[PDB]
C-alpha cells in the first residue's frame, strides 16, 4: 500500500569476492568473502574454515582488500562500497568480544565524471604507500595511506588513456608503478606510469607494449624475484618486463575465456586461472636463475568461478555468484595435477523466477551447468542415524530392561493384534522376547514403572513384570473378560476405558490393585502427573468434548464441547514453563490447546491450530530441561514455549505416524520415529533452520509453475548446444536429455528450449518438451481456463533469428499433462513474443509485443481472441488483480488497464513515465504498484478530475541493494500481505504493508537507532537507503528497513531506552503515551516472526 | 546525385544577407527549475532542442525584446501549440541566439537572428505583457540512463566491456552476446536488451539515414543524435508533441525507428488521403538532413522536406529565385490538386549543370504521415 515494511528473509549467498591475508590477528590466516551487503571472516583451519566473525555493512561491497601499513601489527582491511563510501577496518578482539573499528572513512565519488565500462578497479601497491582507485574514464584517484589521512582526502592524476581495461600496482619498482591494458584506435596495448608522490603526476613507467592480443583483458603483476606482468587474453598469455618477453598459446586455453585468477606461493611460481565454465587452471612461470617460459595445466572442473584464494594445504576456495562456492582439493607424479571439491556452501542466485507451494519456496537458480531447482522450507530437522526396515507399526516404547542403568535399551513396538521388542546395544539393534509380556496381543502402553517394574497394556489385560527376575507379576482384567479400547498409565496409576466404563487401577509391589469404576464412548485418555496425578484427561464420541475429571472420584471438573462430526484421537496434560496446559487432537488434525489448572481443573484461554489433514497423536518428550510435544500426522510438528505461548514448529520430515524419545549408550537424546514401512532412529535438531533441497539440473532454469492436480513443476529450460562438424550437440547431459519420457515439438553456440515436467516429491524429471529450432520460450501458466476442467501447462514463445531485431512471429502453446506424458491440446499462432502470460477470471491474459490480448477457452478446445490493447509501450510486465491489469516495460513505463465485462474490451485507466531499468513490478493492492529498478531501488505508485485520476503518485523509494528479478504474493510462515521477492544475489525479501500510525512509529524508531547503531565504515543508514541512481540521490520514502529494526532487539537495555525515550506508542486508541522498551520489544519479537530468521554465523 | 550544389549552403541560410554577429555563449537552465522566458509572439513552430531556427521580426515590440535579450541570456521561449488559434500550449523548448544582425536602411528596422533549440519545458503559465508574453517554465531534465546491463554485470566480466573496433552483421551479433551475457542472470534474454540499447537503436536509424543521405557525420551521443533525427522527421504537430515529450534518448530512438518503418507515406494534410510523395523520395539536400526551418520574407518558419519526386501537385505562379532557401534553384508554389492547400513549392535549377535539375520543397505543416493499408511507440 502507501507505506511498506521491507524485511530480509534469505541474505544474500552469492559470492563477489574473497581475499586471504592475517586480519583477525598476525597468527591466523583468515579467508574475507564478500556476499553483496555482507562479510564473512573465517580462520582458515586444517579441517577447513572457522566461522569467527560476520558484518553487515550499509552498502554493496565493490573493493575488498588486505593490505599491512608499516607499523600495523596485522592487515587491515579497505573496503569500496558500490555508492563510493570508502574505509579502512580493523578486526578488535578482546576476550569473546568482537569489533570491527573504522580506522578511516570517507565518501570519494566526484562530482563530474563517467563510470567507467570496465567499472570500479581498487588497487593498493606493495609498500602500502596509497589506495589507487580508477572510478572514472581519464582520471586515477590517489589516497596516500598515511596516519594522518583519516577522512581518506584523495587526489586525481590525468590518466590520457580514456578505455582502460585492467590495472595493477607492480613489485619490484623504486616508486609506486601501475601497469594497465587499454584500448584505442591503433588496437589495444599496455602501459606503466610511475606515481611521483611529490608531483602527484605521472611520470613515464619504465616499459610499455603496443598491440597486445585484441582480447588481453586481465593484468596480473608478479612479485620479486622476477617482477614485470602477466598479461592473459582469449587465446594467449603473455609475460611482460623492462626488456624480457614470453608468449604463449595454448590449445588447452582455446575454449576458454579466463576472467579470474590468484596467486598460489609468494614468489609467483603459480597461479589459479578460472574461465567462464567452471574449467579450473594452473598458469606456472618456469625458471632457468631467470623466467624462461610459461605453462599452463587444466586441473579440472569447479563452479563456474567469480573468484578464486589459495588457502594452505592444497586447499582452494571458489566462489561462485552462478552456482554453489566450494572447497576443492588440488591433490596435484603417477597422474596429472588435477582437483576434487571437498565442501559445497549454498547459492540460491541468480533466482531467476519462484514459486510458493501450500498455504515452501521452490526457486529457479544459477545458470548454465549450475542450474537447480532450490526447495526451500523452514523447521526442524532430524540427523538420521538408522533406519529398519518394519512395516505396520502401530505404536513406539523406550523402555529399560536393566534396573541398574538410567538410560533406555529396548525399543518395544506394537502391529496389528501383535507386539515385538528390539534390545538396543551400541548401534546393534536385535528383536528379542521379553519375558512376562506377551507377544500374540497389540500393546497400547508399555514401560518403566514404580518399585521396580515393567509395565504392558494390551486390548485383553494389564501386565505387570519384575525387572530382576524378569517374569508376570500381577494382571488386571475386566470382570466380563470385555477389551481394553483405550489406556492411559504413569509411574504409578494406571486408568483403562473399556468402551463406556472406565477403570482406575495403581501400581503396588507385584500387584496393580482397582479403585475406581465408572460409565461415560471414550476416545482417547490421559493420566500425565503435573508422582500421583489428580487429574484425568478424557475424550468422548457422542459429546464429542474434552473433559478433565478427578482421581479417584471421577467427578467432572470441566467439559469443553469441541463441535462437529471428527472424534477426539489423542488427549494429553502437559506444562510448558511452569505454566500447565491441555492439548486435544482430533480426527481431522485440528489441535485445541487450552490452559489448565492443575488444583481447578479448568479451561482457561481457549485456541485452535490446524496440524494438518490426517488424524494427530500427541507424545511428551524432554528437549534441555524443558518439555515439548510432538505431534504425529502428515505434517509432523513439535509444540514448544517462547514467553509463555505456545509455538508449533514443523518437522523437516514427510508423514511420522508414531514418534517416542529414546536416550540409550547408542542414540543419546534421541528419538525413534515410524512411518507405514520404517522404523528411523534419529536426533532432534536444537533449533529451526532453512532447509534446502537442491535439484540439479545442469542447464538453466528460467521459469517455473506449480501444478497441485498433477503433483508437479512446470519448468522452462534451456540448454547451450554447439554446431557439431557431422551436422548441433549437447555439451554434457542435463535435465532436458535426461527426462524419463520426452517429446519435440517437430563451433557457433545454439539456445534450445524446453518445458520440464519435474515431480514434486522425488524430483525426477518425468517429461521433457522440446520446443521448434530458433523458438525461444518466454512465460509459463498453470491453469484451468472457461468451463473445462482440465489443468494446463501453458507456454508463450518468440521465434528468434540474428538477422531481425524485433520478433515477429511467436505461439501460445496449451499442454496438458496426463499419465506420464505431456501432450499439445492446442496452439495459437501470433505475430510476436509473448512475453508474459497470466490467467484472468478464466480466460488467458496475453502480452504480445505491445499489445495486451484476451483469449477465452471454447469447448473446441481453441483459444479464441475476445479483444486486444494496443500500448504505445511493450507489454513486457503483466500482473491483474480483478478486472485491473498493470503493464510494465523495461523503461518503469507504468500502465493501469480495466477489462469491462459489459463492453468485452479494455479502458486505461492511468499510466506513468519516468525512464528508467524496471526489472519487476507487483500489484500491491488496487490503488498501489510496487516495481523494482536501477538501480537496485525498490517504487510503489499510487493510483489517486480525469489527469488526476490517469496520474500515478510516486509514494514509495528505498534503495534495497538487490537486484529483484521475481515478486510473488505468498506465506512462508501488525503487518498486512505478503510479497516476496527473489533476487541475482540469491537474497529473498519480503514487502508487506503497514497503517499510516505504524509507520510513523517505526519511521521514528529507525531515526533514533541510527543514532545508537555503530556503522561498519561510518556509513549513514540514510545515505544507504536513500533511492539510487549513478546521476541521481532522493531520501528513501514510504519504506520501513526491517532489517534495522530488527536490530533494536541486540542493543543494550539503557540504548533500548534511549531509542524509545521520545517514541510515541499508541496502543490502538489514539491516546498516545510514552513507548517503554518492553512495548518495543514485543512489538518487534512480533515483527521477527513474519518471516525466516538468520542463521548465527560463529560457533 | 547531387552535382554543383553545396550542400552546406542552405544551412547557412544566405538568403537572410550579409555577415551576422555570433555569440558563443552558453545558457543552460537547472533540471526541474522554475524559468520566466519570454515568447516570441508570431513564432508558430515546434522547435526540437539542437535545431536551427531562423527569425525575421519587423514589429517594434519584437525588435526591442531581441535587442534586450541580447543583452542578457539571448533565451526565448518556443511553444509548441496544442491549440494555435487558442495560443495554448502545455510544453515547449529554449532557443538561445547564436547570430543576430538588424537593418535599419530606409529607416525600417528589422532584426534577424539565428537561434538554436536548448531545453525541453513544461508550461507553467503563459501570461501577456508591450504584447510579448512571458512564459512561466519548468525546465524538464534530459533522462540519460546507464547500460541495462550496468546493475546486473559480474564483476568478473567488468574486462571484457571493451570489445576491439568495428571494422559487420558477424560483428553485431558478437556484440550482442557479448555485451548482454549477464542477461542470463535476469528474467530476459539478450535480443530483448539489444531493443533498448542505444547503440544499436542507432546503427538501425542509420541504415535508414544512408537511404535518405548518399554522401557520416552524425553525432556519437544518443542524446544529440536521437535530437539531431527527431527535426528530420515529417510529421505532424501531434506526433512531433508526442516526441517532444519524450525525456530519454533510448525512448526517443524507438519511437523515431519505429516511425521510419511504418510512416512511408506522405499526404496532404488537409485532405487527408491524397499521397504526395513517400519515404523513397526523400534526400538531403542540406547537410542537416532532408528537413529543416527556413524563414520566409515575412517572418514564418517552414520546415522543409526536400524529396525528389511529388505528385498531386498543382504549380501556380512563375518560378522566382527571390528570398530562395536553395541557392541555385526557383521556387514555385505548388498547391494540393484536391483541396488547393498550400504543400510547398517545386525547385528547378537555373542552371543546367546543376544536379538534381528539380526537386520539392514540402512544409511540414501541410503533410501527414500515413502508414498505406499512428500510434507513437516507446
Ligand atoms: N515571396 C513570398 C511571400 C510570402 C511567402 C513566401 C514568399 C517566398 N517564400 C518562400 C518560397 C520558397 C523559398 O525558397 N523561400 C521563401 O522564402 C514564402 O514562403
Ligand atoms: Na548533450
Ligand atoms: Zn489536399
Amino acid at each position: 500500500m502507501s507505506y511498506n515494511y521491507v524485511v530480509t528473509a534469505q541474505k544474500p549467498t552469492a559470492v563477489n569476492g574473497c581475499v586471504t591475508g592475517h586480519f583477525t590477528s598476525a597468527e591466523d590466516l583468515n579467508l574475507l568473502i564478500a556476499k553483496n551487503t555482507r562479510l564473512e571472516i573465517y580462520v582458515v583451519t586444517a579441517e577447513g574454515l572457522r566461522p569467527v566473525k560476520e558484518v553487515g555493512m550499509y552498502g554493496k561491497i565493490a573493493v575488498m582488500e588486505l593490505f599491512r601499513p608499516k607499523g600495523e601489527s596485522k592487515d587491515l582491511l579497505f573496503i569500496l562500497t558500490a555508492k563510493y563510501n570508502a574505509c579502512i577496518l580493523e578486526y578488535k578482539q578482546s576476550g569473546e568480544s568482537i569489533d570491527i573499528i573504522t580506522r578511516a572513512h570517507g565518501n570519494v565519488q566526484d562530482r563530474i565524471g563517467r563510470p567507467s565500462e570496465t567499472g570500479i578497479i581498487g588497487i593498493i601497491d606493495p609498500e602500502c604507500r596509497m589506495i589507487g582507485l580508477r572510478l572514472y574514464d581519464g582520471l586515477f584517484k590517489v589516497i596516500p595511506l598515511d596516519r594522518d589521512n583519516k577522512e581518506l582526502k584523495a587526489f586525481n592524476i590525468r590518466l590520457e588513456e580514456l578505455h582502460v581495461i585492467d590495472v595493477k600496482f607492480l613489485y619490484g619498482c623504486q616508486a609506486p608503478t601501475i601497469c594497465f591494458v587499454y584500448q584505442d584506435p591503433q588496437g589495444r596495448h599496455v602501459k606503466t606510469y610511475e606515481v611521483s608522490l611529490r608531483e602527484k603526476e605521472f611520470n613515464k613507467g619504465p616499459w610499455k607494449q603496443e598491440n597486445v592480443e585484441a582480447e588481453a583483458s586481465m593484468v596480473i603483476a608478479v612479485p620479486e624475484p622476477f617482477g614485470g606482468a602477466i598479461i592473459i587474453g582469449q587465446e594467449s598469455i603473455t609475460y611482460h618486463n623492462g626488456d624480457k618477453y614470453l608468449a604463449i598459446a595454448p590449445p588447452i586455453i582455446k575454449q576458454s575465456t579466463i576472467v579470474c585468477h590468484n596467486r598460489v606461493d609468494p614468489n609467483g611460481s603459480r597461479y589459479l586461472l578460472g574461465d567462464m565454465e567452471g574449467r579450473l587452471f594452473m598458469l606456472l612461470l618456469e625458471k632457468e636463475v631467470t623466467l624462461k617460459d610459461l605453462r599452463v595445466e587444466l586441473l579440472g572442473e569447479t563452479s563456474i568461478a567469480e573468484c578464486l584464494t589459495y588457502l594452505d594445504n592444497g586447499v582452494v576456495f571458489v566462489g561462485s555468484r552462478l552456482g554453489d562456492s566450494q572447497l576443492v582439493k588440488l591433490n596435484v607424479n603417477e597422474q596429472g595435477s588435477y582437483v576434487v571439491a571437498m565442501e559445497t556452501f549454498t547459492n540460491l542466485g541468480p533466482i531467476v523466477d519462484m514459486c510458493v507451494v501450500d498455504l515452501q519456496l521452490v526457486t529457479c537458480s544459477g545458470a548454465f551447468k549450475e542450474g537447480s531447482l532450490r526447495i526451500i522450507r523452514n523447521g526442524i530437522g532430524i540427523h538420521e542415524h538408522a533406519s529398519i526396515d518394519l512395516p505396520g507399526i502401530k505404536g513406539l516404547w523406550p523402555l529399560r530392561s536393566d534396573p541398574n542403568r538410567e538410560t533406555d535399551d529396548t525399543l518395544v513396538l506394537s502391529f496389528v493384534g501383535q507386539t515385538r521388542v528390539l534390545m538396543l546395544n551400541g548401534e546393534e539393534v536385535e528383536e528379542t522376547e521379553l519375558m512376562g509380556f506377551v507377544d500374540d496381543q497389540q500393546t497400547f502402553f508399555c514401560g518403566n514403572v514404580a518399585h521396580q517394574q515393567l509395565i504392558q497394556i494390551t486390548s485383553a489385560s494389564v501386565r505387570l513384570v519384575s525387572q530382576e527376575p524378569k517374569a508376570l507379576v500381577s494382571e488386571w482384567k475386566e470382570p466380563q473378560a470385555k477389551n481394553i479400547s483405550v489406556a492411559s498409565c504413569n509411574s504409578s496409576q494406571v486408568v483403562v476405558a473399556v468402551g463406556r466404563a472406565l477403570y482406575y487401577l495403581q501400581i503396588h509391589p507385584q500387584e496393580l490393585r482397582q479403585i475406581s469404576h465408572t460409565e461415560m464412548e471414550v476416545a482417547c485418555l490421559d493420566i500425565t502427573p503435573l508422582g500421583l496425578s489428580p487429574l484425568c484427561a478424557i475424550g468422548l464420541w457422542t459429546d464429542i468434548s474434552a473433559r478433565i475429571l478427578k482421581l479417584p472420584s471421577f467427578e467432572l471438573l470441566h467439559k469443553e464441547m469441541l463441535g462437529g462430526e471428527i472424534i477426539p484421537r489423542s488427549i494429553l496434560m502437559t506444562t510448558f514453563e511452569s505454566s500447565h496446559y491441555l492439548l486435544c487432537a482430533l480426527g481431522d488434525g485440528a489441535l485445541f490447546y487450552f490452559g489448565l489448572n492443575i488444583e481447578t481443573g479448568l479451561l482457561s484461554d481457549r485456541k485452535k491450530v490446524t496440524l494438518g489433514t490426517q488424524p494427530t497423536v500427541l507424545r511428551t518428550f524432554r528437549s534441555l530441561s524443558t518439555t515439548n510435544v510432538f505431534a504425529c500426522s502428515d505434517r509432523p510438528t513439535v509444540i514448544y514455549s517462547s514467553n509463555h505461548k505456545l509455538v508449533f514448529s514443523n518437522v523437516n520430515l514427510k508423514e511420522v505416524n508414531y514418534m517416542c524419545p529414546l536416550n540409550s549408550d547408542g542414540y543419546p537424546d534421541s528419538l525413534a520415529l515410524a512411518n507405514n514401512s520404517t522404523l528411523t532412529i534419529g536426533t532432534i535438531d536444537e533449533i529451526q533452520k532453512l532447509h534446502i533441497r537442491t535439484v540439479p539440473l545442469y542447464e538453466s532454469p528460467r521459469k517455473i509453475c506449480y501444478q497441485e492436480v498433477s503433483q508437479c513443476f512446470g519448468v522452462l529450460s534451456s540448454r547451450i548446444e554447439v554446431q557439431d562438424t557431422s551436422g548441433t550437440t549437447a555439451l554434457r547431459p542435463s535435465a532436458s536429455t535426461q527426462a524419463l519420457s520426452s517429446s519435440v515439438s517437430s563451433g557457433e553456440e545454439v539456445e534450445v528450449h524446453n518445458l520440464l515436467i519435474i515431480d514434486q516429491h522425488t524430483f525426477e524429471v518425468l517429461h521433457a518438451h522440446q520446443f521448434l529450432q530458433n523458438e525461444y520460450a518466454l512465460s509459463l501458466v498453470s491453469c484451468k481456463l472457461g468451463k473445462d476442467p482440465n489443468t494446463y501447462f501453458i507456454v508463450g514463445t518468440a521465434m528468434v533469428y540474428p538477422e531481425e531485431a524485433e520478433p515477429k512471429q511467436g505461439r501460445i502453446v496449451v499442454f496438458q499433462y496426463s499419465d506420464g506424458k505431456l501432450q499439445t491440446v492446442a496452439e495459437k499462432e501470433v505475430k510476436g513474443a509473448v512475453y508474459s502470460m497470466v490467467e484472468f477470471n478464466g480466460k488467458l491474459l496475453a502480452s504480445i509485443n505491445s499489445t495486451v490480448r484476451l483469449y477465452e477457452w471454447t469447448t473446441e478446445k481453441e483459444l479464441r481472441t475476445e479483444c486486444n490493447h494496443y500500448n504505445n509501450i511493450m507489454a513486457l510486465y503483466l500482473k491483474t488483480k480483478g478486472d485491473f491489469i498493470l503493464v510494465g516495460d523495461l523503461m518503469r513505463s507504468v500502465l493501469l488497464l480495466a477489462y469491462k465485462p459489459m463492453e468485452g474490451n479494455f479502458e486505461e485507466i492511468a499510466r506513468d513515465f519516468n525512464p528508467n531499468w524496471m526489472s519487476a513490478v507487483e500489484i500491491l493492492d488496487d490503488d498501489n504498484f510496487l516495481g523494482a529498478e536501477n538501480a537496485f531501488n525498490l517504487f510503489v505508485c499510487q493510483k489517486d478530475t480525469d489527469e488526476e485520476r490517469q496520474h500515478l503518485q510516486e509514494v514509495g523509494l528505498f534503495h534495497l541493494g538487490e537486484f529483484v528479478n521475481v515478486f510473488c504474493h505468498g506465506s512462508l510462515v501488525p503487518t498486512q500481505g505478503s510479497v516476496l521477492f527473489g533476487t541475482v544475489n540469491g537474497m529473498i525479501g519480503l514487502v508487506t504493508s503497514l497503517s499510516e500510525s505504524w509507520y510513523n512509529l517505526l519511521l521514528d524508531m529507525q531515526n533514533r537507532l541510527n543514532k545508537v547503531i555503530k556503522s561498519v565504515g561510518k556509513i549513514e543508514h540514510s545515505f544507504w537507503r536513500s533511492f539510487h541512481t549513478e546521476r541521481k540521490t532522493e531520501p528513501a520514502t514510504g519504506f520501513i528497513d526491517g532489517d534495522l529494526i530488527e536490530s533494536f532487539l541486540d542493543i543494550s537495555r539503557p540504548k533500548m531506552q534511549e531509542v524509545v525515550a521520545n517514541l510515541q506508542y499508541d496502543d490502538g486508541s489514539g491516546m498516545k503515551r510514552e513507548a517503554t522498551a518492553d512495548d518495543l520489544i514485543k512489538v518487534v519479537e512480533e515483527l521477527t516472526r513474519i518471516h525466516w530468521s538468520h542463521p548465527q554465523f560463529e560457533k | 546525385n547531387i552535382i554543383n550544389f553545396d550542400t552546406s549552403l542552405p544551412t547557412s541560410h544566405t538568403y537572410l544577407g550579409a555577415d551576422m554577429e555570433e555569440f558563443h555563449g552558453r545558457t543552460l537552465h537547472d533540471d526541474d527549475s522554475c524559468q520566466v522566458i519570454p515568447v516570441l509572439p508570431q513564432v508558430m513552430m515546434i522547435l526540437i532542442p539542437g535545431q536551427t531556427l531562423p527569425l525575421q521580426l519587423f514589429h517594434p515590440q519584437e525588435v526591442s525584446m531581441v535587442r534586450n535579450l541580447i543583452q542578457k541570456d539571448r533565451t526565448f521561449a518556443v511553444l509548441a501549440y496544442s491549440n494555435v488559434q487558442e495560443r495554448e500550449a502545455q510544453f515547449g523548448t529554449t532557443a538561445e541566439i547564436y547570430a543576430y544582425r538588424e537593418e535599419q536602411d530606409f529607416g525600417i528596422e528589422i532584426v534577424k537572428v539565428k537561434a538554436i533549440g536548448r531545453q525541453r519545458f513544461k508550461v507553467l503559465e503563459l501570461r501577456t505583457q508591450d504584447g510579448i508574453q512571458q512564459a512561466k517554465v519548468q525546465i524538464l531534465p534530459e533522462c540519460v540512463l546507464p547500460s541495462t546491463m550496468s546493475a546486473v554485470q559480474l564483476e568478473s566480466l567488468n574486462k571484457c566491456q571493451i570489445f576491439p573496433s568495428k571494422p559487420s552483421y558477424k560483428w553485431w551479433q558478437k556484440y550482442q552476446k557479448r555485451k548482454f551475457h549477464c542477461a542470463n542472470l535476469t528474467s530476459w534474454p539478450r535480443w530483448l536488451y539489444s531493443l533498448y540499447d542505444a547503440e544499436t537503436l542507432m546503427d538501425r536509424i542509420k541504415k535508414q539515414l544512408r537511404e535518405w543521405d548518399e554522401n557520416d557525420s552524425l553525432p556519437s551521443n544518443p542524446i544529440d543524435f536521437s535530437y539531431r533525427v527527431a527535426a528530420c522527421l515529417p510529421i505532424d504537430d501531434v506526433l512531433r508533441i508526442q516526441l517532444l515529450k519524450i525525456g530519454s534518448a533510448i525512448q526517443r530512438l524507438r519511437c523515431e525507428l519505429d516511425i521510419m518503418n511504418k510512416c512511408t507515406s506522405l499526404c496532404c494534410k488537409q485532405c487527408q488521403e491524397t499521397e504526395i510523395t513517400t519515404k523513397n523520395e526523400i534526400f538531403s539536400l542540406s547537410l542537416c538532413g532532408p528537413m529543416a526551418a527556413y524563414v520566409n520574407p515575412h517572418g514564418y518558419v517552414h520546415e522543409t522536406l526536400t524529396v525528389y519526386k511529388a505528385c498531386n501537385l498543382n504549380l501556380i505562379g512563375r518560378p522566382s529565385t527571390e528570398h530562395s532557401w536553395f541557392p541555385g534553384y526557383a521556387w514555385t508554389v505548388a498547391q494540393c490538386k484536391i483541396c488547393a492547400s498550400h504543400i510547398g513549392w517545386k525547385f528547378t535549377a537555373t542552371k543546367k549543370d546543376m544536379s538534381p535539375q528539380k526537386f520539392w520543397g514540402l512544409t511540414r505543416s501541410a503533410l501527414l504521415p500515413t502508414i498505406p493499408d499512428v500510434i507513437l511507440c516507446l
